């Protein structure tokens, strides 16, 4: 039960910090695709 | 002397009794999973588990 416990809190906070670092890779290139 | 050897008895009875009780407690599986969706739904949970 615990385990599980820090199981889920585990991937909601990683997928809250991937979708925090999505804004940079997608900057990243779509100013790569837009410079020649 | 009889008087608190029948309390004695009967209170190991009792005893043995809820023993009996307890027995049944622990090996009658309490956990019933929640019927057929709770245990698939914790299924689910499961393959999202090892998404990892």
């Amino acid at each position: 039960t615990e385990e599980l416990a820090e199981n889920i809190l585990k991937w909601r906070k990683q997928q809250n910090e991937v979708s925090s670092c999505i804004p940079k890779i997608l900057a990243e290139e779509s100013y790569l695709y837009k410079h020649d | 002397s009889y008087s608190q050897l029948l309390q004695v008895v009967m209170a190991v009875a009792d005893t043995s009794a809820k023993a009996v009780e307890t027995v049944k407690k622990q090996q009658g599986e309490q956990i019933c999973w929640g019927g057929s969706s709770s245990v698939m739904s914790l299924a689910t949970k499961m393959n999202e588990l090892m998404e990892k």
